[PDB]
């Protein structure tokens, strides 16, 4: 009964969650239109042979809920979950906050609260955002905020696309990404990260592709998030729940950031000739490239490394190859973890999309990371803040919509504090 | 003109001086590495202990 | 008057109209590389970017 | 939903509002009996922005044409795409403003402005929620200029929320008409740098330019420029209209590119003009279209970003196209350059992509400049209202009507503020 | 099949730019009657 | 499990792969499409090719070797040919500037940035090895990346990985008939930093193998295809008795201590005796006795080198096929007594016999016929500084006017380096004149 409910926030947000329904529903035996021809993980089931997501999808420009709306998921969902505002957000905090969230948040917690009354062994939500925009930003730290002095010690794991470091299409990028990172410092459990830049460099050099749209970056994240939760649906040799996580890899209460891979992203022109065992995979997650997240790996120590692994694998492999990774001594792991790892298999392969890229794999591993090495983007996402922040550019839109100008700067501080701390817990 | 000139001419010697720089830098790398393994060999020593 | 071979200029006309060919952009252009994969990005000044293909023994951190 | 109310103004406006319309419809598939005859249900899902549903399944669209001399709504009525509009909203006086401003502003114009808000505001009405307006107009003459800045001061007094945007033919001196440009356009900024906040910069002698070198025309006829105009009008409000992979609507593009609240005069141009020699033998993809954008003769404003430094960027592309290219591209411009691009604002490029193209052509982008070289175009207009005002050569025409001396000047150092806010920020 | 898709394309595009140049060469032979 | 990783570099070290790696997925019943056959896939009681191909466990066998050169149209025929999906794409690298037959512009300016791609798909290949048997090197003395990045590697294997076998084959410059006029500057700079890094190296002459083709296979006009096919059968006799067995079963880290009296004097040359056209095989009786005969001719060998101006220091004689070793050791008698064969007189043992039981084999369309048994010399004779004498005058013509060398100053090279390893063979021009003499 271990249920979990997916709400999709940002165009960010659906457009990945797009991707996300239908490799699920590709997962089961579920024909895309509702009926079938272990599944009450994510679905609810009526007596007239319908499967209904524990989904909540939302934006404030309707469009882009719209187009789900029409397109070929029409009779998934019950279509008052698709929520859709009237006026954009236009990539504004104090708008997706303060002003225009206001007609919308308690639309999208009732039915929030309808789900959960639904569900009966409740374990986590899935918030799917980023950290670019104002609805984006705002609407998703109030909804964090209500449903963390609503629901209680529940999880409420949240996926963020990162900024990164040459890579951005806004221009106001750092102002908003530093506010919503010191309002959802504090209420959500975990935060997985990824760089959109470091995935376009690894769908230039591993899976052979160039030019790549967004779907083939969402396909990625998809077998992400599945080859989280494929625990709860599918049961394995050893299973992992999804609180394991919160009392695994984080150790203070404000480094709730950990990073992630997923090894055998190969095209089947070269997985034809190459073989992809145990140790081969866990010792291609710890390679520059093959991370997605653009941190230098070298300049950082490793605090913890949750291993997820996926299909045919048999412990003892697992169980060498942790150890051949552990002794070389270049791998700087911090001197107070001497466990180093966490490791967890579970029995069903990864799976395969229609008009996919990723090839057909026996076996996979995804690894969350927990590194040092992401002081350096805090630097940096500090570094522009401060730099537009010297003359105070673009500010006076937010001051009409709703902050001081001290908020901005308490945050700024708030948010120094956790770069400080990196560096206490490294030394 | 002559002003900008100047300015491409100096970031020109700064290059240069940057290349040559790169060049005695790779050279002691390798030879470091040449110089640092000759007594024994990697891993089979493990082995062996 | 058996034949005739006059001097045309109507493409002369058509192509000079508005002024030569003169480049006014701001600088684009790629440094190409050296290995000729679709992979394997090698410039001179960024080395070292390619696919590590993968090793049974030690990841290529630590060579 | 996020409905824009359609204005014009002079006969600068409806030879650009009239081409307008022949666009938009045409991007929609509608005849010009209003009746669709398209090809896609995709295009008409978002038909209600712009337009509004007659009886009969007829649409009218939601503009109206405002003028001082009625043979020019016998101009634009007669036309192909003209019949279009309701005829109870070609509102116009009787007694032309004849190039004068203190006409179109002070005595002629302003008996006709309680008759032309009732239009307007009973077309705003029938919209759910406003996003914004439109004007199409120039700054040269009287009729447009000057009523222009009463249209929006007075429509600024009841709708201050919803994001306002008008689109100026700012008048060059190198290929000038009237000789009193400068006593119009100096000061026409006066409610310009105020009201309206969203403004663009469209010269006619860059315009011309245009058409020697990229396009290679003999004959370039007033049909061809607004042709050139109503093409990019129409770039940055498609994202309002139709699916975007990355999509920003009007308001976005606003809270993003203006740094401080009075810099808002833009650089408009459009990235694959092509002449029809040349148009067989030249690649469509997206490093060759970022070659055109930033170049210093497709730009549709007289003055050159070199002798300046730029702001911020957009560019907003169309068609089925990646995603890299987009923004790996405009990485490397503002890598290899950073002169021109500032400091202090690391990132200095905004972007956005549709799904659709523009009718019959694989790919478009539409570049939004935002620069420092602007204020060399307004230096060249000033500098002209300092020569005929020290003798005081044309004054009388506007003054009988009554405006004292000063008044001419608070609105110089008014527009001369303009001028030294883009030099503090270089 | 994208393949396809972008001949079908190309294959109109160029059929409409000699309409454009059949059009044109009308409007200088309606100029060559105006003289 | 032993293991070679077959290194191939240069526009003439890939156009001989092409023709040793066709005679390997002959050898072993290999498709070109990499899977084997339904014949022998359901009871899989040979193990023999894990010495050369891999083993994926979808049932596809990848072999081990990385094909080397900057010159991006002699790797994009295999990219194409039959063998398209048989060798892993990413141990086919290819640089897209050339090397332009100057040794310094292959040593310092293009192949510093394939010195590092290179290295990582060698640590591949060695990575499977429970045990490393040897390199087999295959390059060139001609031009850029056959004698440059060749000298790059050794510099940089050795570094690496040490004390480990990495024998080597290598085409030497012809005395007469050569195809290049810059080449002499690079066969003297290329065996003075091999001097050093190399634990064995076979000497072929090109020109040798144009007369025995016009005398003993009787083809008359012989392309390049019928070059590679000779020399790909002796790397197919030296590494035979890795992979099937024999009776006097001889690996590669037998040779390298077995053949070298001294630690510069380690260049072999090599001979194939029963090389036969199909019809005179028909005629000719091919026992064992006659084609150990058949080696010391003063015809049969692959360098334009007669021995009999020499004295043999050390033969390798390695057999293959059906023989019985009473009737070897009745043969190495004879050739020690025999007046003529000189042998150096602080060796009176001499000789090295090696056994295996695969008969060779045909590939279709190849001159050479099936022979039931064949042997491979392998000697390092006195007579070797003969050929000396003739490379290094040509060099020294050359740099008296100082012709060609202002290509070699300007792409990254020192004037000097042409000083220091010109003084360097005017000693091993001693050093076999040393060993040459009789005891005192
Ligand atoms: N993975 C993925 N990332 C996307 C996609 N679309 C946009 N992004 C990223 O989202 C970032 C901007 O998102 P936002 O600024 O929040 O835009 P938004 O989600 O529409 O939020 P609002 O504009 O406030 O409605 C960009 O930096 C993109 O890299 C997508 O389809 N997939
Ligand atoms: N025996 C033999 N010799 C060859 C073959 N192909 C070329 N050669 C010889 O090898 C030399 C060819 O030049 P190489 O140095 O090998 O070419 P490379 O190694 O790519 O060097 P660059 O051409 O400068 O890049 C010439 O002397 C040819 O006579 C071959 O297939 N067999
Ligand atoms: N785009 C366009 N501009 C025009 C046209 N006719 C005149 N103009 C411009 O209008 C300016 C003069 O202003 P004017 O049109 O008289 O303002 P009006 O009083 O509203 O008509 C000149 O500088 C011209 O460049 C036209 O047909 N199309
Ligand atoms: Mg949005
Ligand atoms: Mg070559």
């Amino acid at each position: 009964m271990r249920e979990c409910i997916s709400v999709h926030v940002g165009q960010a947000g659906v457009q990945i969650g797009n991707a996300c329904w239908e490799l699920y529903c590709l997962e089961h035996g579920i024909q895309p239109d509702g009926q079938m021809p272990s599944f009450n993980t994510f679905f609810s089931e009526t007596g007239a042979g319908k499967h209904v997501p524990r989904a909540v999808f939302v934006d404030l420009e309707p469009t882009v809920i719209d187009e789900v709306r029409t397109g070929t998921y029409r009779q998934l969902f019950h279509p008052e979950q698709l929520i859709t505002g009237k006026e954009d957000a236009a990539n504004n905090y104090a708008r997706g906050h303060y002003t225009i969230g206001k007609e919308l948040i308690d639309l999208v917690l009732d039915r929030i609260r309808k789900l959960a009354d639904q569900c009966t062994g409740l374990q986590g939500f899935l918030i799917f955002h980023s950290f670019g925009g104002g609805t984006g930003s705002g609407f998703t730290s109030l909804l964090m905020e209500r449903l963390s002095v609503d629901y209680g010690k529940k999880s409420k794991l949240e996926f963020s696309i990162y900024p990164a470091p040459q890579v951005s299409t806004a221009v106001v990028e750092p102002y908003n990404s530093i506010l919503t990172t010191h309002t959802t410092l504090e209420h959500s459990d975990c935060a997985f990260m990824v760089d959109n830049e470091a995935i376009y460099d690894i769908c230039r050099r591993n899976l052979d592709i160039e030019r790549p749209t967004y779907t083939n970056l969402n396909r990625l994240i998809g077998q992400i998030v599945s080859s989280i939760t494929a625990s709860l649906r599918f049961d394995g040799a050893l299973n992992v729940d999804l609180t394991e996580f919160q009392t695994n890899l984080v150790p203070y209460p404000r480094i709730h950031f950990p990073l992630a891979t997923y090894a055998p992203v190969i095209s089947a022109e070269k997985a034809y000739h190459e073989q992809l065992s145990v140790a081969e995979i866990t010792n291609a997650c710890f390679e520059p490239a093959n991370q997605m997240v653009k941190c230098d790996p070298r300049h950082g120590k490793y605090m913890a490394c949750c291993l997820l692994y996926r299909g045919d694998v048999v412990p003892k492999d697992v169980n060498a190859a942790i150890a051949t990774i552990k002794t070389k001594r270049t791998i700087q792991f911090v001197d107070w973890c001497p466990t180093g790892f966490k490791v967890g298999i579970n029995y069903q392969p990864p799976t395969v999309v229609p008009g996919g890229d990723l090839a057909k794999v026996q076996r996979a591993v995804c690894m969350l990371s927990n590194t040092t090495a992401i002081a350096e983007a805090w630097a940096r996402l500090d570094h522009k803040f401060d730099l537009m922040y010297a003359k105070r550019a673009f500010v006076h839109w937010y001051v009409g919509e709703g902050m001081e100008e001290g908020e901005f700067s308490e945050a700024r501080e708030d948010m120094a504090a956790l770069e400080k701390d990196y560096e206490e817990v490294g030394m | 003109q002559v002003r900008v000139q100047a300015e491409v001419k100096e970031l020109q010697a700064q290059n240069q001086a940057l290349d040559r720089e790169i060049q005695e830098w790779e050279s002691r790398n390798s030879a470091h590495s040449k110089n640092a393994r000759s007594p024994g060999c990697v891993q089979h020593d493990k082995v062996k202990s | 008057p058996k034949v005739f071979y006059p001097n045309s200029y109507k493409f002369s006309r058509q192509v000079a109209v508005g002024g030569m060919f003169q480049n006014n952009t701001l600088n684009v252009y790629m440094e190409k590389s050296i290995v000729t994969g679709p992979d394997n990005y090698i410039t001179s000044y960024d080395r070292l970017n390619f696919h590590p293909s993968y090793r049974v023994c030690r990841p290529s951190i630590c060579d | 939903m996020r409905e824009i109310v359609h204005l014009q103004a002079g006969q600068c406006g409806n030879q650009i509002g009239a081409k307008f319309w022949e666009v938009i419809s045409d991007e929609h598939g509608i005849d010009p009996t209003g009746t669709y005859h398209g090809d896609s249900d995709l295009q008409l899902e978002r038909i209600n922005v712009y337009y509004n549903e007659a009886t009969g399944g007829k649409y009218v669209p939601r503009a109206v044409l405002v003028d001082l001399e009625p043979g020019t709504m016998d101009s634009v009525r007669s036309g192909p795409f003209g019949q279009i509009f309701r005829p109870d909203n070609f509102v116009f006086g009787q007694s032309g403003a004849g190039n004068n401003w203190a006409k179109g502003h002070y005595t002629e114009g302003a008996e006709l402005v309680d008759s032309v808000l009732d239009v307007v505001r009973k077309e705003a009405e029938s919209c759910d929620c406003l996003q914004g307006f439109q004007l199409t107009h120039s700054l040269g003459g009287g009729t447009g200029s000057g009523m222009g800045t009463l249209l929006i001061s007075k429509i600024r007094e009841e709708y201050p929320d919803r994001i306002m945007n008008t689109f100026s033919v700012v008048p060059s001196p190198k290929v000038s008409d009237t000789v009193v440009e400068p006593y119009n356009a100096t000061l026409s900024v006066h409610q310009l740098v105020e009201n309206t906040d969203e403004t663009y910069c469209i010269d006619n002698e860059a315009l011309y330019d245009i058409c020697f070198r990229t396009l290679k025309l003999t004959t370039p006829t007033y049909g061809d420029l607004n042709h050139l105009v109503s093409a990019t009008m129409s770039g940055v409000t498609t994202c309002l209209r139709f699916p975007g992979q990355l999509n920003a609507d009007l308001r976005k593009l606003a809270v993003n590119m203006v740094p401080f609240p009075r810099l808002h005069f833009f650089m408009p141009g459009f990235a694959p003009l092509t002449s029809r020699g040349s148009q067989q033998y030249r690649a469509l993809t997206v490093p060759e279209l970022t070659q055109q954008m930033f170049d210093a003769k497709n730009m549709m404003a007289a003055c050159d970003p070199r002798h300046g430094r730029y702001l911020t960027v957009a560019a907003v592309f169309r068609g089925r196209m990646s995603m890299k290219e987009v923004d790996e591209q405009m990485l490397n411009v503002q890598n290899k350059n950073s002169s021109y691009f500032v400091e202090w604002i690391p990132n200095n490029v905004k972007t956005a992509v549709c799904d659709i193209p523009p009718r019959g052509l694989k790919m478009s982008a539409t570049f939004i400049g935002n620069s420092t070289a602007i204020q060399e175009l307004f230096k060249r207009i000033s500098e002209q209202f300092t020569a005929m005002f020290r003798r005081k050569a044309f004054l009388h025409w506007y003054t009988g009507e009554g405006m004292d001396e000063m008044e001419f000047t608070e609105a110089e150092s008014n527009m001369n503020d303009l001028v030294s806010e883009y030099q503090q920020y270089q | 099949e994208q393949m396809k898709r972008d001949a079908e394309i190309a294959r109109t595009m160029m059929e409409e730019h000699e309409r454009l140049i059949k059009e044109e060469s009308a409007a200088e032979d309606k100029r060559n009657q105006a003289k």
